[PDB]
Order: structure tokens, then C-alpha cells, then sequence
């Protein structure tokens, strides 16, 4: 009552795009337990890597790594379908227990992190400073990743739809679409937000027939 | 829906 | 230099789940212009409603509505494929210009909001208070929506995959899957996070064959 | 990827 034991920095994991996703927010009082369900980034992905982070930055690499572990045995499935439940649990002793559980198999892997692990009071100070000092740059990184991720969904989806469409798709249309997917894929390999959005726009402008087919196909 | 990679 | 004109509250729009998505954060200095690309929530959706909000709450209904407008003419497409670019732009005069543009057609609709619109200094005060007073409840709503949205993706995806699979899927498997989809769909109609996660888990446990087929189908 | 509804 005169004091309360809180998390000095945010705790989370690295997600697609190299962005930190927070499971336990800064200044949360312990004990505390939070969970979130994630999925795979690639089709037929057999394992996921859980990279535990401490910090306030948006870029995962800009935060303090507390450790990493893998959860394997994920059964073949389209990407984004597997259910990997990640749980962060800080007990009365300030020990952090991170678990990843495949909801299909029930398979689970854990990493335990001592209360003394992480950044010390000075590092914590520098961290809170760096974050405020770079709120803008992080916002930019934040939007780029959102763009990359949207373009990646578009690329992946469109390819599946072209396959499902087959003969239904006119030769002219398929030719424009496949040229646009190549450009989009090359763009995603970069760091230029505008270029990625340009390629997505192109794809959107030439995929109108494919969109109708795909829509009708499941309607 | 947030995704993870294989490392 | 002695003063700077900033946004007292966050500005954004309502997204699927009835959650507020922020385009311009609290205390941003103007002029300022930010954009984000959204998509449709339903297959063959022909229009989207842009509901402009001012506030710090996670629940859209808990924030101040600044107005709404529709962007129609969206061409038939699977849900989540259309590219609707939403731009919030606050000029030197403090006037907010919100635009929604379909990247396929280039069609665009806008709503202009006077610098005097929104919550007054007292309301702003009450708002910042309410948010801190309800940070926990909002975190809960935040996770429920994330769950609802994940279950909705699972329901939608699985149904498409069952269709694409057809004969490839064993009678026993299809029967378990279709019973699980019905349960999941009923669960999404509720407010119980645990129930939705239970149904998603069930689906994950009985969809392992479908997952292999769907994966092989595009591999 | 964030979605909007038709109102």
C-alpha cells in the first residue's frame, strides 16, 4: 500500500515485420497474466520462434531481448490458420513465465525469465528517454510495417485466387495481374512505403475481374 | 490476427 | 514558440468490432496529415461507412462522434481485398479533412470538420479522466475484439477452404468441422471471450485434415 | 489489415 511492485517497461514478443507486440504494458502491477493468440507467417510453417522483448520501442531490434525459444510440431496449414496462444505470466516473485501453445495439438513450449533479468534502472531510464526521443521515427516504422503486411496479404491472397480461378480468368487480365504481383513482391523487399503502396494500387486497378470471379466462387 | 516467423 | 496548437484528444475512425482506430494521436502538433489503408468486412461489400471519432477510449461508442459518411461503388471482391485509403488532414486553421479513397476505382468521399467541432475543454478533461479511470475495462474490450476478429477470420476462411476442398474432405471430418463452425458462429454473436476461444480451439482440433488439403491445394 | 462495415 505504500509501495506497488510494477513493470518498469513493456513486455512482449517480436511479430511479422520485426515489430514489437506488447503482451504486458508498462507500469502494470504484479502478479499479472495476459494472453494473445498469434499464427504463422508462411504456408506449411512447422514452427514459430518466440522472441521475448522488454522495452517501449516499436522496432523489436530496438528493445532488450530477454530470450527466445521455438514451438515446433505445427501441422501443415495455410498461413494464418494455426492457433498459437502466447501467455506472459509474472508471479508474486516477479518471475516471468512465457508459454506458446499450439491449439490444434496442445503442444507447448516455455521460457522462464528471472526477476533480475532485463534492463537495470539506468538502462530503463535511457529506454524511456529513447522512446520519447524517437516517437516519430517509430510511428513511421509502425506505418511501414502495416503497409508491408497489407501488401503481403494482397500478394499472398491474389496468388491463391489466381490459382482457384484458372480458366475463368481472361488472358489479358492474368497477364496484368501477374506482372503486378511480381512488382509488388519486389517492392516488399524494400523499405520504401510509397513504392509498396504504388504496387498495391496497380494490382487493385488491374484485378477487378479476378475479384469478381473470386467473389462469385464463394458466393 | 498477428503472425510469427520460423527462426 | 511560446505556444503550439496541438490536438487535445486522439482522432480516428470506427473499425470492425466497434473499436476506435486512431489516425492522429493525442497531442500532435498541427498542421499534420496521416493515412492508413483499410478494407471491407464482408464479401461483395459495396460501401464502407467512415465514422469519425475524437477521444481516448477503445470502444468507439465511448468517444465523441464528429460525423460519418459513406464511400460506395466498391466493386465485388472477397472481403479484406478492397483498398480504402483513409486520410486525416488538419490544416493550419485547425480544420480536419477526412477522405476515403477506393484504390481500385479512385472514387473518393470526404467530410470536413470545423476547428470548433468536438469536445470542449471540460469534456476534454472528463475524457482524459474517464480513459485513465477505465484503462483496464478498455484493455479487456481490446482483447475481446481481437478474439472476435480472429474467430471471424477462422470461420470465414474455414468455410472457403471446405468449399475449395469438396470431395477431397472425408465425410467424418467435414461433419466435425461444420458442427464446429456453427458453434463458433453462434459464439461470435456473444460477448464471452472464453466461449469464442473454446469454439476456435474445437475447430482447430478437428480441422487438421482440411488444413493439409488447403495447404496442398496451393502448394 | 483493419476492416470497416457498411452503415
Amino acid at each position: 500500500v505504500l509501495l506497488l511492485d510494477v513493470t518498469p517497461l513493456s513486455l512482449g514478443i517480436e511479430t511479422m515485420g520485426g515489430v514489437m507486440t506488447t503482451l504486458i504494458a508498462k507500469n502494470t502491477t504484479i502478479p499479472t497474466k495476459h494472453s494473445q493468440v498469434f499464427s504463422t507467417a508462411e504456408d506449411n510453417q512447422s514452427a514459430v520462434t518466440i522472441h521475448v522483448l522488454q522495452g517501449e520501442r516499436k522496432r523489436a531490434a530496438d528493445n532488450k531481448s530477454l530470450g527466445q525459444f521455438n514451438l515446433d510440431g505445427i501441422n501443415p496449414a495455410p498461413r494464418g490458420m494455426p492457433q498459437i496462444e502466447v501467455t506472459f505470466d509474472i508471479d508474486a516473485d516477479g518471475i516471468l513465465h512465457v508459454s506458446a501453445k499450439d491449439k490444434n495439438s496442445g503442444k507447448e513450449q516455455k521460457i522462464t525469465i528471472k526477476a533480475s533479468s532485463g534492463l537495470n534502472e539506468d538502462e530503463i531510464q535511457k529506454m524511456v528517454r529513447d522512446a520519447e526521443a524517437n516517437a516519430e521515427a517509430d510511428r513511421k516504422f509502425d506505418e511501414l510495417v502495416q503497409t508491408r503486411n497489407q501488401g503481403d496479404h494482397l500478394l499472398h491472397s491474389t496468388r491463391k485466387q489466381v490459382e482457384e480461378a484458372g480458366d475463368k480468368l481472361p488472358a489479358d487480365d492474368k497477364t496484368a495481374i501477374e506482372s503486378a504481383l511480381t512488382a509488388l513482391e519486389t517492392a516488399l523487399k524494400g523499405e520504401d512505403k510509397a513504392a509498396i503502396e504504388a504496387k498495391m494500387q496497380e494490382l487493385a486497378q488491374v484485378s477487378q475481374k479476378l475479384m469478381e470471379i473470386a467473389q462469385q466462387q464463394h458466393a | 490476427n498477428r503472425l510469427l516467423l520460423t527462426g
